[PDB]
């Protein structure tokens, strides 16, 4: 929002498991379907800490977009059922099992808003495939446009991630002793971050390339806004200050080595002293290996 | 028009298309640097202007088709570099 | 007169004197406020000071629109003597208002501090940062649009 | 630094040639203390 | 009878502000619903009563619940506005009838309609084939909308009756002041044998 | 820690079925709860054993903990924040170094029992030159590659 009352939406693992369990509750022949629940959580700043969620009977036509049903009475019963068990559990939004956005969503956003303003969507996936997080958070804002078109309820993206508690931490810990990820030490861990990062940039850019190629040919009406922003992108690329930048970057590297040199050197001396310690312990073990 | 590192314009190059001598052009750039249509700097002594950022404005279907291949071109740079540190680095480290 | 001082555009001292000196002489406050600009007891130090603020406003704008600049051209953008305009720049340099560096034999003022590595690369880093974020908001925008044109 | 650890490997090897599962009678004595301890706690509970 | 799922479809429209029935057609609509719900909670000891609207984007004001007291208390705050639709409403009615406690209840929609219908008959008799599949009964109460309307709904209720005259019937309410026609034409004694 | 328990018919135990409350469970032994488990395991309840079911869909879900397409490798700390870091460490190197010489003269003239119990001021020994070099290095190397990689990636 323009309001600094929303920004970091942080979903705890048991929610993720909860929507992925809900997606198989319905999952009979009603699968292949958007399923919706309400997000319970707490928050007090630029966060929306999500903690609990429970499916709400939900149906939706598979060719229409004004034929959606959501048992809000069920909500006004359960919401109290869970309040009676934990205070401090308002309704901070509602989740929608992807795979991506539907025109219908905004409609839902106003039958959930009759409880809590600021409600957010949290698109969670039922299929691991993305390499970034399977948790995108949107808000229902509205704006005015330079083209002069009537105000709209759009959806605006806010950064997202998942966090944890000690409880959560420990349960997850326990569940990933099969797929060990701790054998990997620091240095390599961060090299992984820097290759896996390119694995992101690559596919994001790829998606923009498919879009531009989509309007140029195989027509799809142009939306001037996208192309606008897409110009700022190519002005921001680091280029025009080429020579000077070169002469500086080289220098800062030079420093970087100076300190690496020192590091590796001390490391060597210390390890070698370790070796002297082994040799002397071996001589004095050889005086014992004799004797009687 | 100038797309690249080449983003400097010379006073005597602006004046000819703006139809005014080189004593107005100074102020003229300053109104642009004010409203925001331009961000950058005047290098008055050597008669240069530094055009660092210029507001967007609508394009047509023929300019987009060039941007597509300009962006593609960048994509394969990324691909190849990722492929550079999957070999070697990823191989051993993890 | 206030709309001149807020926006960032240099003001001529001559164009200021002309179309305003008659507003600072009718209905002025020369006793209800103790010579706002009238007389010469204190009403002279006042003009001199106002002239200062006008001109240093100009320099303060130089600092955002110029790296180099010739000394001669500066004097006409200050309406001061070419010689008195180094004597008036010291009022600001050492002091705390824009430590621009001049070269007299050159004729050149430089409002760009020396470029070291920490500068240059912490600008490269800002740009790669904002570049990144901007790709993000782009893909989300394209996402949203996918839903209107393919009618979901 | 890879080299001199790779040769440091041998001194530890002569020690591994010395037992590193030894003092089995200590561990067996401890095991004979855990049967006295188990029942020490059934007798501090005082419950069958 | 057997336990059933009842769905009261009430209409919002400028037409629901006509003095041609009991004081204002708004008020009168309220009383009629209040009787048709109460009268189907005494036929069976258990019976779930719904309440959707038929205007704008057809909406749910209460889902399936056995308390006639909620059905009467939401109904107080409606307003005559908008242009009704029959399509949207029906289709949301199914989605409301699927979700219920127990799958032994029968699917019955008690529909009150009151402004000229603007859907063609060709689409309505496709929906009636989908309702024929879904085994949905639907009673349509023409509280008005019979002289300002040529009944496409006749070919709607005959698309649901292959042989059964209770499978679907279109009940009319004479358009005079007719105080005594909104009480006897009720669906619990107009188009079926039961009257409990 | 998570167990499970089921009460056992204490009456039937008194009546001779005390050696007849043994259902065929496997086993793995407990102790600290022998408090009420000596008449718990052996009078009031017993120990059930716990398992889990690690689905592959849940596993591929939880496995997620970082969205990096804006994290490292598309970024790098501030190059004036990063010189102020090196400064500090590589000075601490000096301080520790001196004490390191003073430790290498000592260890030579003492038996390992007195260097064993040496746990007063752990600031002296190797342990801190290693503690440092691996943070320093790390940092920097990668500190290192991040700059280079971006030079080609956003070329």
């Amino acid at each position: 929002m323009p309001e600094l009352a929303v920004q970091k939406v942080v979903v705890h693992p048991l929610v993720l498991l909860s929507v992925v369990d809900h997606f198989n509750r319905i999952g009979k022949v009603g699968n292949q379907k958007r399923v919706v629940g309400v997000l319970l959580g707490s928050w007090q700043k630029k966060v929306l800490d999500v903690s609990n969620s429970f499916a709400v009977p939900f149906d939706e036509d598979d060719k229409d977009d004004s034929v959606w049903f959501l048992d809000h009475d069920y909500l006004e019963n359960m919401y109290g059922m869970f309040k009676k068990v934990n205070a401090r559990e308002r309704i901070v939004g509602w989740y929608h099992t992807g795979p991506k956005l539907h025109k219908n969503d905004i409609a839902i956003n106003e039958l959930m808003k009759r409880y809590c303003p600021n409600s957010v969507l949290v698109i969670i996936d039922v299929k691991p495939k993305d390499l970034g997080l399977p948790t995108e958070a949107y808000i229902s804002v509205e704006e005015v446009h330079d083209d002069g078109t009537p105000t709209s309820k759009t959806f605006e993206h806010v950064t997202s991630e998942i966090g944890a508690e000690e409880a959560e931490e420990v349960g997850v810990e326990h569940l990933l002793r099969d797929i060990k990820d701790t054998t990997v030490g620091t240095l390599s861990q961060r090299i992984t971050n820097q290759v896996h990062g390119l694995k992101g940039l690559n596919s994001k850019l790829l998606d923009i390339r498919s879009y531009l190629e989509k309007v140029a040919t195989g027509k799809l009406p142009i939306n001037h806004q996208i192309i606008y922003q897409l110009q700022d992108v190519f002005n921001l690329l680091p280029d025009v200050s080429l020579q000077e930048f070169v002469k500086a970057f080289y220098l800062k590297t030079n420093d970087q080595m100076v300190v690496v040199y020192l590091a590796s050197l001390i490391r060597s001396v210390v390890a070698l002293h370790n070796l002297i310690n082994n040799k002397i312990a071996n001589r004095d073990a050889e005086k014992k290996e004799g004797q009687e | 028009t100038r797309p690249a590192n080449h983003r400097q314009l010379t006073f005597e190059e602006i004046a000819k298309s703006a139809k005014i001598t080189v004593n107005e052009v100074e102020l003229l750039v300053m109104k642009a640097l004010s409203v925001g249509l331009v961000k950058g700097s005047i290098d008055e002594v050597d008669k240069r202007v530094h055009m660092t950022w210029v507001q967007p404005r609508v394009l047509d279907l023929q300019q987009i088709k060039g941007m597509k291949d300009r962006l593609e071109f960048w994509c394969t740079d990324v691909k190849s570099m990722e492929m550079l540190v999957e070999h070697q680095a990823h191989d051993i480290l993890t | 007169l206030l709309k001149l001082f807020t926006t960032m555009e240099l003001m001529r001292w001559s164009t200021l004197v002309e179309d305003y000196g008659m507003e600072l002489r009718k209905g002025s406050l020369e006793s209800p406020a103790t010579d706002v600009f009238g007389s010469t007891e204190e009403g002279e130090k006042r003009w001199k000071d106002l002239k200062n603020r006008v001109v240093e406003h100009n320099i303060r704008i130089m600092a955002k629109y110029y790296t180099r600049i010739t000394m001669k051209r500066m004097a006409q953008l200050l309406d001061l003597s070419v010689d008195e305009s180094e004597a008036f720049l010291s009022n600001l340099v050492v002091n705390k208002t824009i430590f621009a560096k001049v070269d007299r034999l050159a004729g050149i003022i430089n409002f760009q501090r020396p470029k070291d590595p920490n500068n240059l690369l912490n600008d490269w880093s800002q740009k790669l940062n904002s570049l990144m974020s901007l790709v993000n908001k782009t893909t989300h925008l394209i996402a949203k649009e996918e839903m209107i044109h393919n009618l979901q | 630094h890879n080299m001199s650890v790779k040769a440091m490997r041998f001194p530890p090897k002569s020690y591994n040639k010395d037992l590193e599962s030894a003092e089995e009678r200590r561990e067996r004595e401890q095991q004979d203390l855990e049967f006295a301890k188990e029942m020490a706690e059934d007798d501090d509970d005082s419950f069958p | 009878m057997v336990l059933e799922s009842t769905m009261v479809c009430v209409d919002n429209s400028e037409y629901m502000r006509n003095g041609d029935f009991l004081p204002t057609r708004l008020q009168a609509q309220q009383d009629a619903v209040n009787i048709v719900c109460h009268s189907k909670t005494r036929s069976n000891p258990e019976n779930n009563v719904g309440l959707i609207t038929l205007a704008n984007d057809c909406e749910v004001l209460t889902t399936l619940t056995p308390d006639t007291g909620r059905i009467l208390s939401k109904l107080h705050t409606v307003q005559p506005k908008g242009k009704i639709t029959f399509c949207t409403g029906i289709r949301v009615a199914h989605l409301a009838l699927k979700h219920r406690q127990g799958k032994n209840h029968k699917m019955r929609i008690i529909a009150f309609v009151g402004s000229p219908v603007e859907d063609n008959e060709k689409d309505l008799v496709k929906l009636a084939k989908r309702l024929k599949k879904e085994k949905v009964n639907v009673d349509i109460i023409n509280f008005g909308e019979e002289e300002v309307n040529t009944e496409k709904l006749t070919a709607f209720v005959n698309t649901l009756n292959g042989k059964d005259g209770t499978g679907s019937h279109l009940v009319t309410v004479p358009p005079g002041p007719s105080l005594a026609d909104a009480l006897i034409s009720s669906p619990i004694l107009a188009g079926e044998g039961g009257a409990m | 820690v998570i167990d499970a328990f089921r009460l056992i018919n204490a009456n039937m135990m008194v009546l001779g079925h005390e050696p007849r409350q043994t259902t065929s469970n496997l086993g793995h032994l407990n102790k600290p709860s022998i408090q009420a488990l000596i008449h718990g395991l052996n009078r009031h309840y017993y120990s059930i054993t716990i398992n889990y079911r690690k689905n592959e869909l849940e596993q591929k879900m939880l496995l997620n903990l970082h969205k990096k397409s804006w994290m490292e490798g598309l970024t790098l700390q501030d190059y004036s924040e990063h010189c102020k870091h090196n400064e500090s460490v590589v000075k601490e190197m000096l301080e520790l170094a001196k004490n390191y010489n003073k430790a290498v003269e000592e260890e030579d003239k003492m038996t390992p029992e007195q260097l064993a119990i040496k746990n007063v001021g752990k600031q002296d020994p190797k342990r801190h030159l290693e503690e440092h070099v691996d943070v320093l290095m790390t940092s920097n190397i990668v500190q290192c590659l991040a700059a280079m990689l971006d030079t080609v990636v956003f070329k």
